[PDB]
């Protein structure tokens, strides 16, 4: 084989057995079974073939001599796919194949004339092999696969991107650092139209199956008290007193005398879940006699911690120690991680206690007789303690952004209420359901509670669906009818809006909900009017208990930034907490930060606004680029918090606000160093989300539009050639307008229509009668939804007449005629 | 109110160079039960200190100067002298006790004893036998390291040592680790020969050297079937620090193999020592008691009288 | 029961049936697939998927046949059996009786005390006696056998919420499909649940097309809505997502009832289908009337909300759960 390299590496012999076919088709038996006992032969054959193919540019131009090599690239791709898809390869062979695959992938993108090569079945098999190569014990192989996938990120179908998203999601939380960064970049390079899809994830399902199989197994009773003490100290106080310790602990807790996959042992999510479950089992199996104290000591400690956390929710000025103050950017994220782990621990403890006093069937193994006889006599005490702490658990769960915990606790509390602590429970459950976008559950609870004064639940149910205008109108009407004074504010006509779709705590809740609802649609004027109305109502009613929990300074800053007045924006931003405005990097977030995700999102938004205003003032290339780049990099690094937290548990989905913030931060970071010269500086939100993201509200598009207008207006201060943003801006505006109209938001839809085109029904009629057809159809649809069917019909007919004599008229005439 | 007692930064000397007990590890022990003990046996330059350091609190990315167990220096290899003397001790954060051992039948000890009851050779052999018995009576798992294969002398020594133990009998587990492996040692043809010779050389060893720590189950050979070997014994290989064919070193990465070995050793069983539950402090007291008892024993004297 | 092996090393279990015609089963499965196809559009903008689990059956002539086997599904009767065993063990600390024996042990003394005897015909039985026996039996079995099983089988609260929503939607869709078709004999052994996803699937598709009304003990409940099933949906019961899912299913079915009607028309004119085991015409007319909304009415057509409310009320009233077969397990 080594001697044959002379002819194989020749630079131009036409013999009967071609060298390529000899090493690719004739010697195909070495890959069946010889690779197991004699891998040297296979490695030599592959090396010779690779050396001979790399000298001719992998035979890409061909895909006499040219005609003979017209079917070489397909064979190479097929061979690579078959070899990579295998699961019994050697380390050296796998490394060589990965290098060859990376080289082929990089060369495939060297020119744009190789576009037809993305449709052959060989390419699909190659992509499948590359996708199957990642997520293995080896780190270099995973890095090479990730780099190759990131190289030719474009031209791939949605089928491959769907699996790539799941792979990046499961790999976002790894014990290493290079893997996390590589997968993060790969995920950022994927369009948002696929990341926000509701498709099932196979990796998450596999992790869940492994966890279920582990819990269904019999108890091991091998958890030492020291490990439990370390976990408890790291959860309650944050100090672990250990220097990849999770993997070491997991390996030390196993036994060889007496089954989680090895590939999943490098993930921190699985290790954390296993540790929490083991700690709960050790606590229950030890008759609550943990080293933390006596039987009642643990209950008192947990009760005190939960009570303090719940109390801090009412007044964020408490500043609870060991839970609100951090030393750097890592402590802030660790606080939320600890809170989530604590909630999971409590849930596991409750499950174990329930299974220990009564026993489950085909779910968990029955505990020993001593445990059952001990928990059967003290069942009343446990039930009383859990019932007494359910109220605090609900508040803690809502503070940490975990509506599932509070929903389950609320349901259990309501069920136990078979005999004024009733309205609060319904309030918390309704809020939790609203955060999960489940209007059906809200309506069901409203109807169920109607048989016990609670007619305001329907407003929250409608708001959870995305109808912000109707929700705000109903909230104002309910407040005015239950208070006695007029609390209405200027808005759209009630008649047209409807056709398109007493305790102080309740009053405060309605006011806060109305304020948040108005802020969602980005209506600063409405927010100001609402604030004035609230102040007048409080002064004329002496409630002494109503107060909006929303920093108005941030709202004013957002309004100034959107209005283009950066002069006042800088002054308004100077009063915000945290690091001063850019003219030291690790401690960007300020102290006394609550673990509430809302605060983190606000801080990230503030940082982005500061960077945007700084660049705007500096522009009118290393003057203000060496620091802004680092600032944005740190912001993006901190923004991967919620994304990793979602992966920690089996959520099967990711938050839209966090993902959008991270994508916007990455886009800004790229535009800072590129000055709007490449397509990578744009937002990946395209029209493809119309048929794949219909379950989301209009809030996600608001951030994209807000940050896109900034770049659009910034283009006026650049003399060099830049990418066209008019098309992207128009596309985003049209998509957002369509989604807004699809939920009754006539005001927001009209605002978007006016913005793209550059309070009464007749106003729309008098103001409305490549993307031209889409704009016309959208205007007609909006008018029809506004109640003016005749005007919409007339416009559609006229539009059809105009498109009938157009050039293309492919998707316009048909759609217009069908709608008419 | 639940902070750990203390964290060990460097190994301590459990047994003095003059065969004397050193009670200085009590401050690092607690009243916890179910502890794991690891012992190591090998030749002079096998590399016991390096493997123990890498398996307890070190990684290959570190340096030999910061290792928990001091290794041989550049100036010591030229003189051909041993580095570790006596018995060392070190406990990790996972409550795992690690025990080192000085070279057995090493010429350095004989040379140092020359310029210092019948002949020094008998004394060295007795010392090695005593340490072997001690490691075989209070250690949960014993790892044997060999620089080269087919020694034909260590097996006989182990068989003779297992018959001179002080005293429902208990046999500690054994692990065969081959340090400084080459490509020729990573072939199925040679692997089968190694397994057959190992099985034929320890037919009546009365020890647990099979059924646990299977190399084939560590994903080292993805395509090798388990039935290809008649009896896969507890063996492992360690390569060197990280030609008609370029590349193809012939063995997996050193870091991956060391990590797999560490995980397998950490997940080993922990059977009871005697017919009573022992704790860390109790284990230390038991070890000291057996050490003192074996020192003034009769089996060693009887065996020495025959030479 | 046999087993097959594929090229991908995947095991595909199967079931062998003999002396029983399976021609109608294949047609029923085809109907289920066609109705499931209509949920493709609604499954693109909703977290819980609108799917009805079903298997494939293929005949091997006129009496033999092969039925696809489904793994990972646990019958509902298993939970009741384990609960009975646990209760018996607990009582003995300080086998289990069969449903027939247990029901008779309570129906005997009541009839003897009221003045009647067990020798009288089943039809000649007072309604108050049966209602009292059913009420006394319901108060003994807790309704947390299935509601808490899903909670104990999950890992994280998010997973629990997801499986709960999926189970509620699947149960609503399956119940509506069974009511439209007319499936009967829905005991605990004919319903399986998948703890991995919470979906519910039926098994014995024999007593269908309103065939359960001609037995010795006619059944009036359209589907199974026992205490355990109702409790497993949540604290709300049947007024939450269950009603909304049922309304959506009815709207989708009524919107595209033409396809189902045409398919049934072809079903009637099939020489390989033996309904006797003008009957086909009556079955087709009944299905058409149910789909058109005129289930039980001379000329007034009931709306979706009214139809769902009436069906739910008729499937949960105590006046119909007492007068039923003992093996149907109306108390659990
Ligand atoms: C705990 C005991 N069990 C429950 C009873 S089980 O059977 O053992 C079991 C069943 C499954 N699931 C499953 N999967 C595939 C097929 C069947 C199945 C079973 C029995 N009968 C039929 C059947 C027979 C005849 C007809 N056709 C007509 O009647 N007339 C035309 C239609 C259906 C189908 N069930 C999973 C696990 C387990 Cl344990
Ligand atoms: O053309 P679009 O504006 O993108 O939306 C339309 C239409 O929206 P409208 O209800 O506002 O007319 C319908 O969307 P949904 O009601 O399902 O949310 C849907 O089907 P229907 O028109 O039958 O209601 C389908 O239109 P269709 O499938 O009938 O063609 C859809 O998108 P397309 O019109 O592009 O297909
Ligand atoms: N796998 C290996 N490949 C190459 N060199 C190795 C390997 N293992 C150990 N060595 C080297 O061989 C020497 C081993 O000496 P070390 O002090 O580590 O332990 P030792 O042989 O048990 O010593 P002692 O003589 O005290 O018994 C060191 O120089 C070490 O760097
Ligand atoms: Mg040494």
């Amino acid at each position: 084989l080594s001697a044959l390299t002379t002819i194989g590496n020749a630079k131009n012999w036409a013999l009967s057995p071609t060298v390529f076919a000899l090493l690719s088709k004739n010697l195909m038996i070495v890959h069946s079974d010889l690779a197991v006992h004699f891998p040297a032969i296979q490695y030599a054959v592959l090396y010779t073939l690779y050396s001979h193919c790399t000298r001719h540019d992998h035979f890409i131009s061909s895909s006499t001599v040219t005609t003979a090599t017209k079917k070489h690239f397909s064979i190479i791709l097929n061979l690579l796919g078959i070899l990579l898809k295998k699961d019994n390869l050697n380390q050296d062979t796998r490394k060589l194949l990965m290098t060859w695959a990376l080289e082929a992938a990089v060369l495939m993108r060297k020119s744009e004339t190789y576009a037809p090569l993305f449709s052959l079945p060989s390419f699909h098999k190659f992509c499948k092999g590359l996708l199957a190569n990642t997520l293995v014990e080896d780190v270099n192989i995973c890095l090479q696969a990730c780099s190759s996938l990131h190289a030719l990120s474009s031209s791939l179908p949605d089928d491959l991107l769907q699996r790539c998203v799941d792979v990046c999601r499961v790999q976002l939380v790894h014990s290493g650092t290079r893997i996390r960064q590589a997968f993060g970049k790969l995920l950022k390079s994927i369009p948002l139209d696929v990341v926000l899809s509701n498709n099932n994830h196979t990796e998450i399902q596999e992790i869940s199956l492994a966890l279920r199989s582990h819990m269904s197994k019999a108890p091991s009773n091998t958890f030492h008290p020291q490990d439990f003490s370390d976990v408890i100290s790291f959860i309650l106080y944050g100090n672990s007193h250990r220097t990849n310790w999770l993997e070491r602990l997991f390996y030390s807790c196993q036994r060889l005398d007496k089954t989680i996959p090895r590939n999943l042992l490098k993930t921190d999510a699985v290790l954390w879940q296993w540790a929490i479950w083991e700690a709960a089992q050790f606590t229950v199996l030890s008759k609550l006699r943990t080293p933390l104290g006596r039987a009642q000591d643990t209950f008192q400690t947990i009760e005190g911690i939960i009570r303090s956390l719940a109390a801090h929710t009412l007044n964020p000025d408490q500043d609870v120690s060991q839970w609100t103050t951090a030393d750097n950017d890592e402590g802030h994220g660790n606080n939320q991680l600890r809170l989530v782990l604590l909630l999971q621990y409590l849930e596991n403890l409750e499950k174990l206690m329930y299974n220990a006093y009564e026993g489950c069937a085909n779910a968990l193994t029955s505990p020993p007789k001593v445990i059952r006889t001990f928990f059967y006599t003290n069942r009343q005490t446990c039930q009383d303690w859990l019932t007494r702490i359910r109220l605090s658990i609900m508040r803690v769960g809502l503070l940490a952004g975990q509506p599932a915990v509070t929903v389950r606790h609320g349901f259990d509390l309501l069920t136990e209420m078979k005999t004024n602590e009733l309205e609060v429970t319904i309030m918390m459950v309704v809020e939790a359901l609203c955060e999960l976008h489940c209007p059906e559950a809200i309506q069901g609870i409203a109807v169920w509670s109607s048989s016990i004064n609670l007619l305001w639940i329907n407003s929250v149910a409608q708001q959870a669906e995305g109808r912000f205008e109707k929700a705000s109108v109903e909230y104002q009407e309910h407040l005015c009818a239950m208070t006695g004074v007029d609390c209405c504010i200027s808005s759209f006509d009630k008649s047209v809006l409807t056709l398109a779709n007493s305790s102080p705590e309740v009053i405060n809740y309605l006011g806060n909900k109305a304020c948040e609802c108005y802020i969602s649609i980005a209506d600063w004027a409405a927010v100001q009017e609402w604030q004035n109305s609230i102040h007048d109502l409080k002064k004329s009613t002496s409630s002494t208990s109503l107060n909006l929990k929303a920093d108005f300074n941030y709202i004013k800053s957002l309004s100034s930034f959107e209005s283009g007045k950066f002069v006042e924006c800088t002054e308004q931003l100077e009063l915000l907490p945290g690091e001063n405005i850019n003219l030291d990097m690790k401690k960007l977030l300020p102290n006394m930060l609550s673990p509430d995700p809302r605060e983190l999102q606000k801080s990230i938004e503030v940082q982005l606004l500061r960077s945007s205003v700084c660049l705007a003032t500096a522009l009118n290339w290393q003057s203000i680029t060496e620091n802004v780049v680092k600032y944005l990099k740190q912001t993006s690094r901190i923004a991967i918090g919620p994304l990793r937290l979602s992966t920690l548990t089996v959520s099967q989905s990711l938050p839209v606000l966090s993902t959008l913030q991270l994508y916007c931060s990455s886009a800004l970071e790229n535009t800072v160093s590129n000055r709007l010269s490449t397509e990578d500086c744009l937002i990946p939100l395209f029209s493809e989300a119309l048929r794949s993201c219909k379950q989301h509200d209009v809030r996600p598009w608001m951030q994209a539009l807000r940050y896109t207008m900034y770049q659009n207006q910034l283009l006026e201060k650049i003399k060099e050639q830049t990418v066209p943003i008019r098309s992207h801006l128009m596309e985003l505006g049209l998509t957002a307008a369509k989604f807004a109209r699809k939920r009754g938001n006539v005001s927001l839809a009209t605002r978007l229509l006016a913005q793209c085109s550059e309070t009464t029904a007749q106003d729309l009629v008098q103001h409305f009668k490549k993307w031209g057809p889409e704009l016309d159809i959208e205007k007609t649809k909006l008018l029809y939804t506004a109640g003016q069917s005749t005007h919409a019909m007339e416009m559609l007919s006229s539009c059809a007449i105009s498109f009938c004599k157009s050039v293309k008229a492919e998707y316009a005439v048909a759609k217009s005629i069908l709608t008419l | 109110k639940l902070l750990p007692p203390e964290r060990m930064k460097h190994s301590i000397k459990l047994v003095d160079d003059q065969m004397n007990w050193c009670d200085s590890a009590i401050e690092y022990l607690l009243d916890q039960t179910d502890v794991l003990v690891v012992g190591v046996l090998g030749l002079q330059g096998t590399g016991k200190s390096m493997v123990m350091s890498l398996l307890s609190a070190n990684t290959p990315e570190e340096d030999q100067r910061t290792y928990v167990f001091r290794a041989q220096s550049a100036e010591m290899k030229e003189r051909g002298g041993n580095q570790t003397s006596g018995i060392d001790f070190f406990i990790t954060q996972e409550r795992i006790v690690f025990l080192d051992t000085q070279p057995i039948l090493s010429p350095s000890i004989l040379d140092h004893l020359i310029n210092n009851y019948n002949l020094p050779h008998t004394y060295v052999e007795m010392q090695s036998l005593q340490i072997a018995a001690f490691l075989f009576t209070v250690c949960h798992v014993v790892i044997v390291v060999q620089d080269w294969f087919t020694d034909l002398s260590l097996y006989r020594f182990l068989q003779t040592a297992e018959m001179v133990k002080p005293s429902t009998e208990y046999y500690p587990h054994l692990v065969f680790l081959q340090n400084k492996a080459r490509r020729e040692d990573f072939c199925p043809r040679k692997l089968r020969q190694m397994h057959l010779m190992i099985d034929q050389l320890m037919a009546h060893s009365h020890l647990r050297y099979k059924g646990t720590l299977s190399m084939l189950q560590c994903n080292v050979f993805p395509g090798l079937p388990p039935d290809f070997l008649d009896s896969e014994v507890n063996l492992f290989l360690v390569p060197f620090m990280d030609s008609l064919l370029p590349g193809y070193r012939g063995h997996p990465s050193f870091q991956s193999l060391v990590s797999k070995l560490r995980s397998q050793v950490m997940s080993m069983a922990r059977p009871q020592l005697s017919h009573t539950i022992l704790t860390e402090k109790n284990w230390f007291h038991y070890a000291a008691r057996i050490w003192d008892g074996v020192r003034k024993s009769s089996a060693l004297a009887e065996y020495s009288r025959l030479l | 029961k046999l087993l097959f092996l594929g090229s991908d090393g995947k095991s595909y279990p199967y079931l062998f049936k003999g002396l029983e015609d399976l021609h109608l089963d294949e047609r029923i499965m085809q109907f289920l697939s066609i109705v499931n196809t209509m949920f493709a559009t609604i499954n693109r903008q909703e977290t819980p998927r609108f799917h009805a689990r079903h298997y494939s059956v293929t005949p091997l002539g006129t009496r033999s046949g092969l039925i696809q086997w489904v793994d990972g599904a646990t019958p509902l009767f298993g939970l009741y059996k384990r609960w009975q065993q646990r209760e018996a063990a607990l009582q003995a600390q300080k086998i289990v009786p069969r449903p027939s024996e247990l029901y008779y042990s309570k129906i005997g003394p009541a009839l003897k005390t009221v003045g009647l005897s067990l020798d009288v015909s089943r039809r000649d039985w007072p309604l108050h006696v049966m209602k009292a026996v059913l009420e006394e039996l319901m108060e003994a079995t807790p309704p947390n056998l299935l509601a808490k099983e899903l909670w104990s089988s999950c890992t994280t609260p998010d997973e629990w919420w997801r499986v709960t929503q999926s189970y509620a939607r699947s149960t609503a869709v399956m119940s509506m499909v069974g009511y439209i078709i007319g499936l009967g004999d829905r005991h605990l052994d004919n319903v399986l649940i998948d703890m991995t996803t919470g979906e519910v699937v039926h098994i014995d598709y024999n007593v269908c097309f309103e065939k359960g009304k001609s037995l010795r003990v006619p059944e009036k409940v359209p589907f199974r809505m026992t205490q355990n099933i109702e409790t497993a949906l949540g604290v709300t019961g049947v007024e939450g997502v269950f009603r909304l899912s049922c309304e959506q299913v009815l709207h989708i079915m009524r919107r595209g009832r033409e396809t189902l009607l045409t398919l049934l028309e072809a079903f009637v004119y099939d020489p390989l289908v033996d309904w006797t085991a003008s009957y086909a015409v009556s079955v087709w007319k009944r299905v058409k009337a149910k789909l058109e909304g005129r289930d039980v009415d001379p000329n007034r057509r009931m709306s979706v909300a009214e139809q769902v409310d009436y069906v739910i009320k008729e499937a949960t009233n105590l006046d119909n759960l007492a007068q039923l077969y003992e093996g149907w397990t109306a108390w659990v």
